[PDB]
């Protein structure tokens, strides 16, 4: 809603919701994807000014989404399934 | 001065320059704020390259990647997207 006025993580959101996940991982979930909305909002500006254009906060973005992905496993089909 | 950006493309908030089609199409810059659907008042969010999400939501038509089908009853995938 007003936190929320992208769909990116709507979609995310409520992706793992309907996979059926408990409170605690919801709550955690929410926090992480909170971090990735900020940082993904600050970098959009980010790179009008020109302050990244090699591309490193989104490879550092990369590495922590490892990180979310090896924890909530939300991927799919990556290659096969 | 004018601040405004030519035609091919649009001035951001304080008078910047964004490409036009950086504007209404899915990712949040800042032609008002976020140039997102406060400035094109989102003729069914764009009728360029749109595919429909979760029971009729807007996504980008090229997020197929995978070669199956999308949102409909889930998201698209979330997984080769980004
Ligand atoms: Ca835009
Ligand atoms: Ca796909």
């Amino acid at each position: 809603g007003e936190e929320f006025r992208m769909e990116k993580l709507n979609q995310l959101w409520e992706k793992a919701q309907r996979l059926h996940l408990p409170p605690v991982r919801l709550a955690e979930l929410h926090a992480d994807l909170k971090i990735q909305e900020r940082d993904e909002l600050a970098w959009k500006k980010l790179k009008l000014d020109g302050l990244d254009e090699d591309g490193e906060k989104e490879a550092r973005l990369i590495r922590n989404l490892n990180v979310i992905l090896a924890k909530y496993g939300l991927d799919g089909k990556k290659d096969a399934r | 001065s004018a601040r405004t950006c030519p035609p091919n493309q649009f001035s951001c908030a304080s008078g910047r320059c964004i490409p036009i089609s950086w504007t209404c199409d899915l990712d949040d810059d800042c032609g008002d704020r976020s140039d997102e659907s406060a400035s094109c008042a989102y003729p069914t969010c764009f009728p360029l390259t749109q595919f429909t999400c979760n029971n009729g939501r807007c996504i980008n038509i090229n997020w197929r990647c995978d070669n199956d089908n999308d949102c409909g009853d889930n998201s698209d995938e979330a997984g080769c997207s980004h």
